[PDB]
């Protein structure tokens, strides 16, 4: 179904059986980056206090840096200088240890992803990556694009003054729908100092089940929208007349 | 003016033990303070022993028993061995 | 169309992060200049018109921070013995009683 | 050799120790073996501490021993720690230690 | 210039940071004032002793050596500033 | 009849806190001291006065330790001193590691 | 030998300390603490005796031993 190829096929904008209209993104690229971050000044290395063996695999062995590792409990992944080296199970964003996914039609509301096989709780699925916008640029791009009569606005505020844009370039984690019964959740991880977001599960998702998380209600303009899931308490509309951000 | 210190001897010992390792100024000061502190404690204990035994001099015996009262077991044992060895070497030479 | 934020940390996590952070470094934690002002005031009330070598103030601050860190360690020990996790004033008093401080 | 330290095969200044003992009003008179013994003791303690301090500096990939190293060394060695159990090291910091009940489950 | 209420210069974040270096995780609200009191007591004692030594010395300025002597008096010997 | 549990203890506290006589009978304590001393040197003698001083110091130290232990157990909402209390007390004192 | 410190004696000491309820394991823990305390003090006292070249441990030696340990005692010729 996905069939990612570099040759652009005949497909207008639906991103169905020919998702080759936009350009994919591997890592979120920055625009105005400067040496004004706590990257190598104070947080140089948050090494974990593990004492592994690595001399026993597939027989009475254990996976290094498990849930008893401090870094994992901290929402932080071990660095390249982990005592295990390459046997550390924390560097999942570096090794790109994603899970099986697929994009197909699942409802008239929009494209969505369904589980292909079993996927236990607390497992990395995909990553959110996109263009990170500046302060003066966000308020101008939003108003210039708001007049472009579009329904999807892939905007995510990483921090109070950093919004990530996946419109021009978006990875596989862009078609996910929303429902009032979240089976997944996002977590803010710190790898190599920089902050990164991910997508983990929370329950034993069966084979052939939807994969969506709870969005955060927010409005920018006067118009409003609603959902179409209808799980148990499908509110749809925003939580009142809110204006914060 | 002259501000005496154990800096040089500490350097010699360090290079004896870690030839390829430096010491910071702050660390050097701390080391000096430790040296002075241990000196004072041992000397005071020895003087106390001298007084208790109605004795008018400090000999290596007073220092030795003072160490035995001050340092812990293994530390005291090795320190005593070293002190007696140094005393014997000094006497012979 | 709106902008959504990812998630929010559970309480206590950053407490642990800070704990390790400050247990790794050594740099002084109390800010310098208020400390100097407090020390000057205290000395003033003991005797007027005193001046200080900066190094003296620094040594005072070092000893003060060390004393306080040890005190907090003992306080945490007391808190744990009282099947609690939040240190509370009575914990400090118990620590100071047992220490032989008044 | 001229230096008494060379006679005793010691790196520390035996003469300085002898002066100190005599200029400290510890007793009326000072024996000749006490300066040697005390200098040997001081040398031994300094060497023992420096060994661990250098080892710690190595563990932190550092060419110079800094106060943090001196702390780490002393506090990790039970006997040294007992000798300096009532001593504060400027810039020493503390050993990394978190109580069990404070860890998440 | 008069000095007043400088004890409150020991702000809450600083005390929190110290308690972190002490291994504390959750801090009760009243802890801050009690800690202020404890610090004031400790500083009063140490500065009394140091000022005493300085007075005997007939000096108008407090020297680090005075502080070190005072601390050693309190059975709280300090390395790193001489002595 | 019967005294309710916890009353005779209070009477004894009033009783012992008002006197100063030693509370450990001498001979077992003395034999303990000699046993302990033997492990450092053989064929040793003790002035009875020395043994009395040892007993004085030891009992006074124990009473102080128990005072602290009771304080700890009270802080732990308890009324019965328990080993962990003594451990905490000594730890804070700095005697035990 | 060590057990010669009878449980009720420990109770009496604690009572003088102001304790009302005592646990079983207490007794042995107290025994251990007493053994350690005696060990330290007697060690120092012997050391003092040995330096004196005496086969008889004196009270004065006990006194200096306690004074070293910061546990000064009065009433034996301080
Ligand atoms: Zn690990
Ligand atoms: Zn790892
Ligand atoms: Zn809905």
């Amino acid at each position: 179904d996905d069939f990612r190829d570099p040759q652009r096929w005949k497909e207008c904008a639906k991103q169905g059986k020919m998702p080759c209209y936009f350009d994919l993104i591997e890592e979120n690229v920055y625009l105005t980056e400067r040496k004004k971050n706590k990257s190598h000044r104070d947080i140089k290395r948050m090494q974990c206090e593990c004492t592994p063996l690595s001399k026993d695999e597939r027989a009475q062995g254990e996976i290094a840096c498990g849930e008893d590792c401090l870094n994992r409990l901290l929402m932080i992944e071990c660095s390249s200088r982990c005592p295990n080296g390459d046997y550390c199970s924390n560097r999942r964003f570096q090794r790109k240890q994603h899970a099986d996914v697929e994009v197909i039609l699942t409802e008239k509301k929009g494209w969505g992803l369904r589980a292909a096989k079993d996927l236990p709780s607390n497992t990395f699925v995909l990553e959110y990556c996109g263009e990170v916008l500046d302060h003066k640029e966000f308020k101008a791009r939003v108003k210039e694009y708001a007049r472009n009569k579009n329904i999807h606005y892939y905007f995510m505020a990483l921090k109070n003054d950093e919004i990530i844009d996946a419109t021009q370039k978006g990875n596989c984690s862009r078609f996910m729908n929303h429902s009032c019964e979240p089976n997944c959740e996002t977590q803010k991880w710190t790898v190599n100092g920089q902050l990164r977001v991910g997508f983990f599960t929370t329950k034993l998702v069966p084979s052939g089940s939807e994969l969506t998380f709870d969005y955060q209600f927010q409005r920018y303009g006067k118009e409003a929208q609603k959902c179409f899931c209808g799980s148990a308490n499908c509110r749809g509309y925003l939580g009142g007349e809110n204006r914060v951000s | 003016t002259r501000k005496e210190s154990y800096a040089i001897y500490v350097y010699k010992v360090l290079k004896q033990v870690h030839p390829d390792t430096g010491i910071s100024s702050k660390a050097m000061s701390i080391m000096n303070s430790f040296v002075n502190d241990v000196f004072e404690r041992i000397a005071g204990e020895a003087s106390r022993l001298a007084h208790y035994n109605k004795r008018s001099t400090i000999t290596s015996r007073e220092i030795q028993t003072a160490v035995r009262l001050l340092l812990p077991g293994e530390l005291a044992k090795h320190a005593v061995s070293e002190g007696t060895k140094a005393v014997t070497k000094y006497t012979s030479a | 169309g709106g902008v959504m934020k990812p998630h929010r940390y559970r309480p206590g996590t950053v407490a642990l992060r800070e704990i390790r952070r400050y247990q790794k470094s050594t740099e002084l934690l109390i800010r310098k200049l208020p400390f100097q002002r407090l020390v000057r005031e205290i000395a003033q009330d003991f005797k007027t018109d005193l001046r200080f070598q900066s190094s003296a103030v620094m040594a005072l601050q070092e000893a003060s921070e060390a004393y306080l860190v040890a005190l907090f360690e003992d306080t945490n020990l007391c808190a744990i013995h009282a099947k609690r996790v939040t240190i509370m004033p009575k914990d400090i008093q118990l620590a100071r009683r047992i220490r032989g401080e008044r | 050799a001229k230096t008494r330290s060379s006679r005793a095969g010691l790196q520390f200044p035996v003469g300085r120790v002898h002066r100190l003992l005599r200029k400290g009003n510890y007793a009326e008179r000072v024996g000749a073996g006490a300066p040697v013994y005390l200098a040997a003791v001081l040398e031994y303690l300094t060497a023992e501490i420096l060994e661990l301090a250098g080892n710690a500096a190595r563990d932190n990939k550092k060419t110079r021993i800094i106060p943090r190293h001196l702390q780490l060394a002393v506090r990790n060695d039970e006997e040294l720690n007992k000798l300096l159990g009532r001593v504060t090291i400027a810039q020493g910091g503390v050993l990394p230690n978190i109580q069990s009940v404070l860890l998440p489950k | 210039k008069v000095l007043r209420d400088n004890i409150q210069g020991i702000t809450k974040p600083a005390i929190r940071r110290l308690a972190r270096r002490g291994g504390v995780k959750r801090i009760s609200g009243l802890i801050y004032e009690e800690t202020r009191g404890v610090l004031k007591v400790f500083l009063e004692n140490v500065i009394r002793d140091a000022v005493t030594y300085t007075e005997h010395a007939k000096r108008k300025t407090v020297t680090a050596m005075d502080v070190v002597y005072a601390l050693k008096r309190q059975g709280r010997t300090l390395y790193g500033f001489g002595g």
